[PDB]
């Protein structure tokens, strides 16, 4: 597109945020919908049954108060668009002020903008860590902190999976060890039910708007079969898997046995830390261990076949890049592209919605592949599906749209900026604000409430806001950070757009997570690391993609590479064990204190039917 | 980097803010002003 | 479809001035009030 | 050189080392010598005080034995000359059959190299992890396998090193905690013993021999400044470092301790496994540990300009490749370089002892720069020293002769096959055949006898035969590896010089094992992941010369590289532990063991003056 | 002694060929076969 | 796909003769 | 506006400089102190 | 070498300005 | 590899070093032939 | 020179072939006995 369709374009957006905004205040102060925009109080137990003002609320919690009220993970996901201000508003007005004798003004530039990147990043790290052990230290009991995760128990043809790991553990952690419970399972009984309970759902919305015999036949023959299953997967040898849950009296203990190895074969006795027993993915730990490596080769390929394929529909938007791939596409619009207005409209958000929607499900595909693969948390398979989602972008949205735009590097590149700046305003700008109407739990709840609910008490559950959305939230941000950091060097005018997202967005959704969102797990801000790894990634990509365009002062631009990998190996050294250990002294102090301020706590009968799979209690 | 991000956007709003806004103006105004 | 773009034109030619400088005020004051 | 001067040479390589061996016959079946060439066996305590019989004798005792006389370290040296002829006897063997249309043939061959070396690779990797286990697992009680080494403990204006220390353990470990030792900077008492050691050498010397009123008045005057020195060093206590050797009463806590973050900060309160005893460098727990960021990164400039400086020496060295630049270099050799023998002669050997002579005090150096960086351990410093050798090698000796041909790379490469043939027949073949003569040993053993004995009991400590070289013999193994990948798929005439090598270097190297050698430290094969490290390396640094002859079928090219290193990953996940981590199953075996077989062992005092430096002792 | 030595290398060489094929071939089926 | 990977396999190995006996003669 | 706002950049920004590179250089000069 | 480097920093700062006034403008 | 390596040198040696061992004595002997 | 030159000549023109059948045969009897 053209200047004036980046005029033309930002007009319209920001008049379309404008007015989702004038919406959400109407819809916000209809009592009816309290139990959707104010779910979080709801759910804490909190409440009872100009126009952006809400903009100046959502700022007054501080930041000590948001991390008890909403939780760590919710808290350190929104500092990510805080990180993007801090990385990019002085490298836009740096870029400004020197790039709008060439040749070693860029590669001084790319210098100053790697180490700037570098150093917030570094200060990043430690905050986060320090956030975290703070965190974690005044944390209340939960199960977990005392339990382990123990994969692959290997087998024995006299000794059942629960004697081995009692004899295993009594043997090896003769002090500590307190009980365990073995890993079964009930993937058939769950669904078993789970049907029931949609089939549930059918007659009682058929009993309201009164088939129903239909419905009565297939809730008995249903409960029967359930009945059936629940005898059988209780007595049954073979719905024992080699795996358990392993608790101990101490965390001290938890954690030695969690950062150790345990037997001589480092395949078998595997331990982790457990998930929090509503963190466990209970359908993957059905899944034997060692059938775990082919899983994961399957879905590289099968992301293999996804990116490939995918780039049909990349072509495609890029092809509508131009006026003449617009109307080819759709010849019904060419009787209003001759209107120098309407023109404007349709080359700036045409091709950024049409992309939008044909991704609308890769995240779906991408966490159904993150299943297949066996995780067995909820956050872990939040962070696999981030990932995967991330390399997509770099190879199909990124990459891709370059390359075809090309087909319709380095020269490539520059001719782009335009195509993103309006994808940036349509999928961010726009987007964010859309968000905060929220109109799918709207709709949602209100047609519940209208057919499946015969009780006050079926509100409750109706009200279901869902969570922050790490795996849909992270792989956007990223791709923007990549998209400034590829673009400052060559048209700064991009970088403002990307301001105006990271900062619309962080007021968004420090309102949601403070009002609307839940957290389905707390990981205490497991995750960094992973964010600090892609940033570094994007950094090394707009580096080499510079000597593609600049030219090779070849050491030059082979160091930048070089010494920026250099910084993340320092910062794994000193800041991620703040995630990926725990210290012993750190262990020991809770100990000490919890039995201090609880000297009579029952801990075996507070751990003894935690992990117990759901189907079951 | 909290407090010194917050002087530059109040220095920036009450200063440049203006003159900038105007250019806005004046470029909306002219657009529509050119067409059909 | 002419209604409207001279209604469009009309506006803007009278009453976008008012109206830059109503929200080019209330930019200004809304961040001097943020802390 | 040329074809006839390959063959002139090897016929006096192979002349030298039969004579070298003739006059190893004789001078070993001279009593006077006994001492000198079984001293292994003098050390043991088993021994009171054709002509080739000695290779098969060296054969005859089973690998099993030579474990528990040699010691492990020793025979996991000595199969990496076996690794050498796995690797390459079938690539001489295919290289030959298929090399000696063809762009294609070189890629196919560099896949089959690369597949027949990792899987060598991989096989010997889980070979040399089982032995290190069984090894550990049957090995006697010894102080460092209850101890671990706490370094950088946190400094306190009230107490002492010594209380934060043992306030620290008995509440973080309090259940098996049971002594410490702290560290003491007796640097200068130390030194000052071993120069009264030298002085009174020289008053015995000049007492046999008979200035010795000149070393009576040395001997009196150190002595004086010892005693000051000793009241001194106990009583100040700035001589106390914040450092510790702490001791528990099972090996199951020490594995604790020493595999597990102590407290929140990493870089504090730092635990390690202790060296065993004799293997401390006590010189270097003098170092404050904030220094050794620093320390290293010096040599690491200091290595650059000895890498730098030393390319004078190596140009030199290909300068004397034609006969012109010998003669030019060495004028007196005009009138024997006519003469077609000699010529051959000087051609071949000439530069092969140029270069052995430059190189020779190399490991001296590379020796004190891995001092200067503050290595606590001897096995340490010498995997460090053979490291820095390695990276010597591979820029000094391999690619600078290179590259310095060409100037007197693709194509430069077979241009230099000649050299390296000569080099290794010199250095290689009638190196290691000159080894066993080993005259240093025998020079100073009777020169100490004649001048420095008085009693029978002084020729116990004449005998001191050194050990295998860990940080001299592995570098020169590296570099033929590397030689062998390189060369063969474009010159497979070098590789039989490098079979002949590793076939006689293992038998005159396990000669010295089993008759020689002492061992001055037990590291049960430690050192193993360094030297799969460098195997892989060299197949990255082959595959990439390649592609820079050869020429780019690029996806071939790369995948080679790419694949190599999947390889690396999988095996340092699948055995590397073996290496790096010590299963707490493992340490719970020893430990019931040993209680049951000495069920009175008072450990406390077996431990408690363990790790005091030898100069108070 | 090149021709003759060539061609023993051949056979020699290719005798060892045949079982490894066939370790290849199961070892590629088993580690599929775990997946189910 | 067991049906045709065991084929494919037989296929591969006589590929490799076939290959390998034209490189080495 | 440009032209003004450029040069109140350039002042803005270099206001912070001058200690940032104090900063820096007192880092490398306890850096390397450390050594002794 | 305390005694060059300090007044390499004075000179390393000035250099900055420098160049960057040059870039600036 | 121990065992088969140790085969194949027992074969060569027994079968191929005698003509190899003939084709360098050959050599030797008209090197120094047709030396001064 | 020559002295040396001559005796090197003529001892390979006629020693070295039963020189060369000794070692020929010694190194095949080595091996062969070895294992
Ligand atoms: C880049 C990738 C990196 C990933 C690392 C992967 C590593 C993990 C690997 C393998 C993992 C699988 C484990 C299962 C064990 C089976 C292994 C076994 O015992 O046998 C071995 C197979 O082992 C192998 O894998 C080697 C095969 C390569 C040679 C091809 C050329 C053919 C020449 C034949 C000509 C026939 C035609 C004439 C017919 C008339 C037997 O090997 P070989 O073939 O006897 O010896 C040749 C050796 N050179 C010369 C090649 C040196
Ligand atoms: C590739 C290497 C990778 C290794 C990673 C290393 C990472 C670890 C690093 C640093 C480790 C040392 C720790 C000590 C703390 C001091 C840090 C502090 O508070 O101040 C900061 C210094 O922090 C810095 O390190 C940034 C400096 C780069 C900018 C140079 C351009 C000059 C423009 C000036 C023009 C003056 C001329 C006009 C005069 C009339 C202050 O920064 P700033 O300069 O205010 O902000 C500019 C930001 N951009 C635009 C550059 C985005
Ligand atoms: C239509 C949109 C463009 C209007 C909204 C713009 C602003 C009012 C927002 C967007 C981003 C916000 C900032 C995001 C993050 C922080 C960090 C927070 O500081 C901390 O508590 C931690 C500081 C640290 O990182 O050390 C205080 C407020 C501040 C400056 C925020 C103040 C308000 C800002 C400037
Ligand atoms: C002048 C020189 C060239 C004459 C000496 C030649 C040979 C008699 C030597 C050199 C290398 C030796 C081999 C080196 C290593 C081993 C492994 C060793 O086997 C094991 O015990 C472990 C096997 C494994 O790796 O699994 C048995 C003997 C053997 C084949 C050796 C037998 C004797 C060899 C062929
Ligand atoms: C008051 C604040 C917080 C909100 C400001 C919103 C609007 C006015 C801003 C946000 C980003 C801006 C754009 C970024 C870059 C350019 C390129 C230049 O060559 C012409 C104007 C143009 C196209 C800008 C026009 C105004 C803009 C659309
Ligand atoms: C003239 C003014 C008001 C216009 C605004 C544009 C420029 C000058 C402003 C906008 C935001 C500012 C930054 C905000 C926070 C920090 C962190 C500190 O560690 C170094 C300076 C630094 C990096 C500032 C440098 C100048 C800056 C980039
Ligand atoms: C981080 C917070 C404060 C919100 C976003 C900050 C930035 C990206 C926004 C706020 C207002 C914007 C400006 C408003 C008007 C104009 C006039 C036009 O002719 C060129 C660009 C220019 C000068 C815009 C550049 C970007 C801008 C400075
Ligand atoms: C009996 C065994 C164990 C010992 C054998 C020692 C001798 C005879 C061997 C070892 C390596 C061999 C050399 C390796 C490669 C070539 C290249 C070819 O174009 C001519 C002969 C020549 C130069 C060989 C001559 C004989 C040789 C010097
Ligand atoms: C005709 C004969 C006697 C000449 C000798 C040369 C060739 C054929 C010999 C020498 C040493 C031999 C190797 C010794 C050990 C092993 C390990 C096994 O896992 C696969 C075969 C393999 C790799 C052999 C293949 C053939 C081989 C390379
Ligand atoms: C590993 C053990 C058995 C020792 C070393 C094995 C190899 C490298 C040695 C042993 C004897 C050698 C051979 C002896 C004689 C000749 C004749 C010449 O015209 C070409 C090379 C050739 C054919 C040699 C090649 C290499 C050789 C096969
Ligand atoms: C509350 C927001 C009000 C927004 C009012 C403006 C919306 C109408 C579209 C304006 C487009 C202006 C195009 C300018 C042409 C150019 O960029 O050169
Ligand atoms: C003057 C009030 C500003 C606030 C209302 C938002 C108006 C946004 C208009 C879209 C941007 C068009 C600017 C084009 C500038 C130019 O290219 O000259
Ligand atoms: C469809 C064409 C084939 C190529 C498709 C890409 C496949 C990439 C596979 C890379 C190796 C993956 C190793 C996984 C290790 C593990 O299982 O943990
Ligand atoms: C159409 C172009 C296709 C390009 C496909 C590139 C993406 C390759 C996907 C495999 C990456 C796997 C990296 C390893 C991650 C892990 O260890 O889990
Ligand atoms: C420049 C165009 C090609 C794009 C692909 C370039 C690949 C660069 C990858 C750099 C990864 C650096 C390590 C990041 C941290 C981590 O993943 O652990
Ligand atoms: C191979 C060359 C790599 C060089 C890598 C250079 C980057 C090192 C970054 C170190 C920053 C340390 C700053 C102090 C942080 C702190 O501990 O407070
Ligand atoms: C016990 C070892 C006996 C070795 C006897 C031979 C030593 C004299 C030198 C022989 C050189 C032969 C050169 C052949 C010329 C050529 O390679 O073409
Ligand atoms: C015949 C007895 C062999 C054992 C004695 C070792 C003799 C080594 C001679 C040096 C190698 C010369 C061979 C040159 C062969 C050629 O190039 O034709
Ligand atoms: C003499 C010219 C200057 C360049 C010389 C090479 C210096 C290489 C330094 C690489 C970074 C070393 C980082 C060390 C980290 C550590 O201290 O452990
Ligand atoms: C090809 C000429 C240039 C030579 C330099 C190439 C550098 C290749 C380095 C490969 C290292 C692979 C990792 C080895 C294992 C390790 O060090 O941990
Ligand atoms: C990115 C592509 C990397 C692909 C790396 C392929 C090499 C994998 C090697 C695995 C060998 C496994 C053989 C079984 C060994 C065993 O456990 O017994």
């Amino acid at each position: 597109a053209t200047l004036q369709d980046i005029g033309v374009s930002a007009g319209i957006n920001i008049l379309s945020a404008f007015v989702f905004f004038i919406i959400f205040a109407v819809l916000r102060l209809q009592p009816f919908n309290d139990r959707v925009y104010f779910s979080k109080w709801y759910l804490k137990g909190l409440r009872s049954s100009k126009f952006l003002n809400w903009m100046p609320e959502a700022l007054k919690m501080p930041e000590p108060e948001l991390i008890d009220h909403a939780g760590l993970d919710s808290v350190v996901y929104l500092r990510i668009y805080w990180l993007g201000l801090k990385i990019f508003t002085p490298i836009a007005v740096l870029a400004w002020a020197v790039l709008v004798m060439r040749f070693w003004t860029h590669i001084v530039m790319a210098y100053a903008f790697t180490i700037w990147t570098c150093y917030v990043l570094m200060k990043e790290y430690e905050t986060i860590a320090n956030m975290r052990l703070q965190f974690v230290a005044s944390e209340a009991r939960r199960p977990d902190q005392f339990t382990v995760l123990v994969r692959n128990v290997p087998p024995d043809a006299d000794e059942s999976v629960s004697e081995l790991v009692e004899h295993f553990f009594l043997v090896n952690h003769p002090d500590h060890y307190l009980t365990h419970q073995v890993v079964c399972n009930a993937n058939k009984l769950a669904d078993l039910v789970k049907k029931k309970k949609k089939l549930q759902n059918w007659l009682d919305y058929y009993q309201l708007k009164y088939a129903i015999e239909h419905y009565i036949a297939e809730i008995d023959k249903i409960s029967k079969e359930i009945s059936k299953e629940r005898e059988e997967v209780v007595n049954d040898p073979k719905a024992i898997m080699p795996a358990a849950f392993v608790s101990f009296k101490t965390r001290w203990a938890a954690a030695v046995c969690a950062q150790t190895q345990q037997t001589r074969n480092p395949t078998q006795w595997l331990t982790e830390w457990a998930p929090e027993p509503r963190d466990v993915f209970w359908s993957n730990l059905a899944i034997p261990y060692v059938s775990l490596t082919v899983r994961r080769l399957i879905m590289h390929v099968a992301f293999f076949f996804l990116t490939f394929f995918f780039i049909v529909p990349i072509a495609f938007v890029q092809s509508l890049a131009t006026i003449e791939g617009i109307v080819k596409a759709a010849p019904f619009l060419k009787f209003i592209v001759d209107d120098k207005f309407m023109k404007s409209v349709i080359q700036g958000f045409l091709p950024g919605i049409a992309l939008k929607l044909f991704l609308a499900f890769l995240p779906s595909i991408l966490m159904i592949m993150s299943k297949f693969e066996g995780f067995t948390s909820i956050s872990s398979l939040e962070r696999r599906a981030a990932f995967r989602y991330y390399i997509f972008n770099l190879v199909n949205v990124f990459l891709a749209s370059v390359i075809a735009g090309a087909a319709f590097i380095g020269v490539a590149i520059p001719m782009k900026a335009t195509f993103f700046i309006t994808y940036i305003m349509v999928d961010g700008w726009a987007g964010v604000a859309g968000e905060i109407l929220m109109l799918k739990p709207l709709i949602m709840f209100h047609l519940k409430n209208a057919f499946l609910v015969k009780t006050d008490k079926d509100r409750e559950e109706a009200m279901d806001p869902g969570s922050i959305g790490f795996n849909t939230g992270e792989p956007r941000i990223q791709l923007y950070f990549l998209l400034g950091l590829v673009y400052a060097p060559v048209t700064p005018m991009l970088l403002p757009f990307i301001l105006v997202f990271f900062a619309l967005a962080y007021i968004v959704y420090r309102h949601q997570i403070i009002n609307v969102y839940n957290q389905e797990y707390e990981s205490a801000a497991a995750f960094w690391p992973d964010v600090h790894g892609r940033v570094i990634a994007a950094l090394v990509i707009s580096q080499l993609l510079l000597m593609g365009l600049l030219g090779t002062a070849a050491p030059f631009l082979i160091a930048l590479p070089v010494l920026t990998i250099g910084f993340h190996h320092f910062c794994k050294g000193r800041y991620e064990p703040a995630f990926i250990r725990y210290p012993l002294q750190e262990a020991m102090m809770k100990d000490t204190l919890e039995t201090a301020r609880e000297p009579n706590l029952n801990l075996k009968g507070y751990l003894q039917n935690a992990y117990v799979h759901p189907v079951f209690k | 980097f909290a407090e010194k991000f917050k002087e530059a956007v109040k220095d920036y709003f009450a200063k440049f803010w203006d003159p900038a806004a105007e250019k806005l103006k004046e470029a909306v105004k002219d657009y529509f002003a050119k067409l059909w």
